[PDB]
RNA sequence: CCGCACCUCGGAGAGGUA
């Protein structure tokens, strides 16, 4: 009897259940009192009871085992994780924690955790003895992640000329910068639909932080993973924990050599939240951001590299220029020579309609060669060579023109010759 | 962290009043005059704390001496043979560090502390107002007649002493009388500084 | 093991062996203080 | 001096001339505790015992 | 018994030492508290332990021995150095000190020290009677530190267009003009490879501050030699002192007539630091940079001086121009007119993949007399007056192929007459 | 705690005990 399984059942058949079980009515009651009932009346009988879910320790020592489909959100009915059983099994923020529960008794508001089964979805000899992140030697991108289909869709368009334009391998560290209405929404879900399509191994994670939530339930009805957000409805500081739930998981999972690539879209959301949640320091810079407000972003920025032992963090962010606020400037202007990918995206195209509108002379990879063969990377500098003396929209009606032809890039490319 | 001195000294500064280090030498020396008042037998304790976030640590001191006198606050040489015996003679800064303890009682003399440096404070404004406008002789009243030393009163907030030396040996001095002396120097006193005046 | 023994020796003596720490050292001066033990 | 009740407005730090004036039980007589009673006067805000 | 050496022990050896000595379980614990609890074991014994790093005294009056595998960072094992010894031996921040420590006993949090046995890489009694490095009389660059190796490979090239263009001696101050994407890095490793093969005496520093960890690991497993980097993880404040540790290091290691070169490409990343640490003083200039900003790194600059009673003191750093910030614009400004020598890089030229793309003219060497011959210095003059009339790009070709006759710049000077 | 935004410690009465 888990508890995500007893979540994620619709309310009819917990009430249902409920009626069957023969506890009070029901109907006026909250989902989780319900929840909470049928598991007291499973325990009276003799029954054990399983939970689990992501570690979040408060700053008191203890922690509480949140669920991934509220986006961590702090709730009275979880699974408490006692002091004791922290320092006993080397606990920490981010462990996902599976294993025998009890219903509190009288006097506490929480589910006590007995004995831990599985950690990080593994074995916990594993778990317990394992080299730390902080400890993995860096690398550059080394292995190629091609974002091309290959199946000749109109969908494909996009993740071809973003292969040609800025290649994209594990533990790459790139920057999505976009005025507003550009089209970095059907841009970001074309991107998560071909990972999940081609890179199924890829822990792949949308982290939408502040947005609408119709854009929300929309992006979690169309892509194939998880996708964590958290409103604009939800102060700064839910902001900052959600983030540092989600950073904290997918250092888990790295460690756990596992590729994770996480799609963010609030980068400039999340400096701004920072910026918000953090005590006056009375120092301000230009464009009222504080001093203190840009380490926390720019860590979880640089957090994405490649690991040579296993696994690899990738981390796309989507930047925001041109949006009137000079806050946001100082912002992209910063984060600007940090990274080492800048995917462009201009207005002037997609004012006329020419879906995708992607700068491809501002666009680039640094170190394009250890994503690429010899021939692929000539090819790309002769195609540069060539596009860059025309015009932006010039040279996308050129590539568009030149891509219809045929379905994959092979073909162009021998052609061309 | 302690954000309740924080927001204070943050907010209470920057007005002529507190220069950010003075502020900080007044608030130590108030919680350690507190922890010397709590303790009955256990005299002399001190505590530094120069940082904003960084909270303030009570480390009780001993008086490095080769005698015994003062058993309370008294320490043997052998305590500093561990720093190969570098710790010369009159100076006394070494010990474990203790459990501190802070409390909201404790602000009663704290304010008290922080009110008599201010007002110090505005005594040395005083002065330097005073060496701003100097070049004239001045008039005082006696407050006291200690051993040695007399004092001045011009009330503005302000006070001055004569040194007994530079002064007439048969005319002794009384509260009330007016007093002409110029000032020429002034000595850095313990406790604040104090405009020296002389005659001869 | 019993304070007779450690008061029969000076704090000066005590304080001459690295086996004594700081904490150890600032728990004997605080006993001392009360003038009840280590007393020379 | 005014400027002393300000700074004391300012932080939530207490700063008062503090005299004792609490009950203390008289000499000889002893007991347990059996029950406490706190009355408060219309408008005042109640404690966290009462 | 010495703590660098118990330092650079992998974690294996450490868990199978500790084990045998029969220990709490070493497996979930750090590599720090492992060795913190072998030398409490090894110290029980009586035996002596032994450490050393470059001090760091605090403004309260203690200091603390910085390892150099951290880049000079606050740990937990630093040393703890009493301010009673600081006044014994008259210690300052920067000199190295290798002496005899102990484990931190009860109530202590950090190693001290009993007796200091090597001062600087040297005796404590020549460290004791010392000329200051304010004392020593600056004088022009008198030594040639020729980067041209002369062994003919294709990586000397660089090299060699350097010394052509403008030589650089012991003590040389010089500044690296390049905008973004210039190949900064390449050049920096091939001046440090040209250093270390031509003039191994001379101890290479290569200090990286706000850079990315996977330039840092290429750096440090490539160049031979050490490496003291902050990534843009750590904030402004940890730039500044890793900086002033640096600093502090060279300069008490040139007082030991020691030819130290340090070259960091962070001068307009250390002005930002500087900047952003700065308290706020209510007078902001162009650019958005404080009055008294400039001055640290004006003077962390100006530091650089060739020494004639012995040892040197050389940086050569890189600076950003065109980044899009009109901050780094008036940084750049001001500090040309600070130094004696500019290298200026052209990004046109090195969009064409035309390397070294170096701008031949605007370089140049204040007193290059006391460096090269006259007939050197003629040959250079009759060089310039070649190339001046012809293009950027022409002169790049002109010059790739005129160097590609021969292997070393002796034989193309002698066939040029 | 004064103003957010980068060009060259007492008196009366009632009851009781010896």
């Amino acid at each position: 009897m888990n508890l995500t399984e007893l979540k994620n059942t619709p309310v009819s058949e917990l009430i249902t259940l409920g009626e069957n079980m023969g506890l009070e009515n029901l109907a006026r009651m909250r989902k989780q009192d319900i929840i909470f009932a049928i598991l007291k009346q499973h325990a009276k009988s003799g029954e054990d009871i399983f939970g689990d879910g992501v570690l979040e320790i408060l700053q008191d020592g203890f922690g509480f085992l949140r669920s991934a489909d509220s986006s961590y959100l702090a709730g009275p009915d979880d699974i408490y994780v006692s002091p004791s059983q922290i320092r006993r099994f080397n606990l920490r923020t981010g462990d996902t924690i599976s294993g025998k529960i009890r219903p509190p008794k009288e006097g506490e508001r929480y589910f006590a955790l007995l004995k831990v089964n599985e950690v990080n979805f593994d074995k916990p000899e594993n778990a317990r003895n394992k080299i730390l992140f902080e400890n993995l030697t860096p690398l550059h991108a080394n292995s190629r992640l091609r974002m091309e289909r290959g199946n000749g869709s109109t969908e494909d368009l996009t993740a071809r000329v973003l292969d040609l334009a800025s290649p994209i391998g594990r533990g790459q560290r790139g920057l999505i910068v976009a005025p507003p209405k550009a089209g970095k929404t059907m841009l970001l879900q074309n991107i998560a639909q071909s990972i999940a399509y081609n890179h199924p191994d890829c822990v792949l994670m949308v982290l939408l932080i502040d947005e609408r939530p119709e854009e929300v339930t929309e992006m979690q009805r169309l892509v194939k993973g998880e996708v964590v957000a958290s409103t604009f409805d939800e102060p700064a500081s839910r902001h900052v924990q959600v983030a540092e739930m989600v950073i904290e998981k997918a250092k888990r999972l790295v460690e756990h050599k596992k590729d994770v690539i996480i799609l963010l879209d609030s980068i400039t959301r999340l400096a701004r939240a920072y910026n918000t949640v953090v005590p006056a320091s009375g120092k301000v810079l230009t464009g009222g951001v504080d001093a203190n407000a840009l380490h926390r972003p720019k860590r979880f920025f640089g957090a994405a590299r490649n690991v040579e032992e296993g696994g690899s963090l990738t981390i796309i962010a989507t930047a925001l220029i041109d949006t009137g606020s000079k806050m946001d400037e100082v912002i992209y202007e910063e984060f600007k020579g940090t990274g080492n990918m800048e995917l462009h995206l201009s207005r002037k195209i997609a004012e006329k309609r020419v879906f995708p509108a992607i700068d491809y002379n501002r666009s680039g990879t640094r170190k394009e060669e250890l994503l690429t063969t010899q021939e692929e990377l000539q090819k790309m500098w002769i195609l540069r060579k060539i596009i860059h003396p025309m015009g932006e929209i010039d040279a996308m009606e050129f590539l568009i023109n030149k891509l219809a032809m045929t379905k994959t890039n092979d073909d162009f490319f021998e052609m061309m010759k | 962290m302690n954000k309740e001195i924080l927001a204070v000294v943050e907010a209470v500064s920057n007005e002529k009043a507190l220069p950010r280090e003075k502020i900080f030498e007044a608030l130590e020396s108030a919680l350690a005059t507190a922890t010397k008042k709590k303790y009955e037998q256990e005299i002399d304790v001190r505590v530094q704390i120069d940082r904003k976030s960084g909270d303030f640590d009570t480390f009780r001191r001993w008086l490095v001496v080769d005698e015994v006198t003062q058993p309370t606050k008294e320490i043997t040489l052998e305590a500093a043979r561990y720093e190969d015996e570098s710790l010369n003679l009159g100076d006394y800064v070494e010990d474990q560090i203790e459990s501190v303890t802070f409390d909201r009682i404790t602000t009663q003399t704290a304010k008290q502390v922080i009110v008599q440096k201010v007002r110090e404070a505005e005594r040395a404004m005083v002065v330097d107002q005073f060496r701003e406008h100097e070049g004239e002789i001045i008039t005082g009243v006696v407050k006291k007649v200690n051993r040695d030393n007399i004092s001045l009163d011009l009330g503005n907030n302000a006070e001055a002493v004569i040194l007994r030396e530079d002064m007439l040996p048969r005319e002794n001095f009384r509260p009330g009388d007016r007093v002409r002396g110029v000032l020429y120097s002034v000595r850095p006193e313990a406790r604040g500084a104090q405009l020296f005046v002389t005659r001869s | 093991h019993y304070i007779g023994d450690l008061v029969q020796r000076t704090e000066v003596e005590l304080l001459k062996t690295p086996n004594l720490g700081k904490k150890s050292l600032t728990e004997i001066k605080d006993v001392l203080a009360s003038r009840g033990l280590s007393l020379g | 001096t005014p400027e002393e009740k300000l700074l004391r407005a300012i932080f939530g730090e207490k700063a008062s001339d503090v005299k004792d004036s609490s009950l203390r039980v008289p000499n000889g007589v002893s007991g347990t505790v059996i029950d406490v009673q706190v009355f408060t006067r219309d408008g005042v805000e109640k404690d966290k015992r009462a």
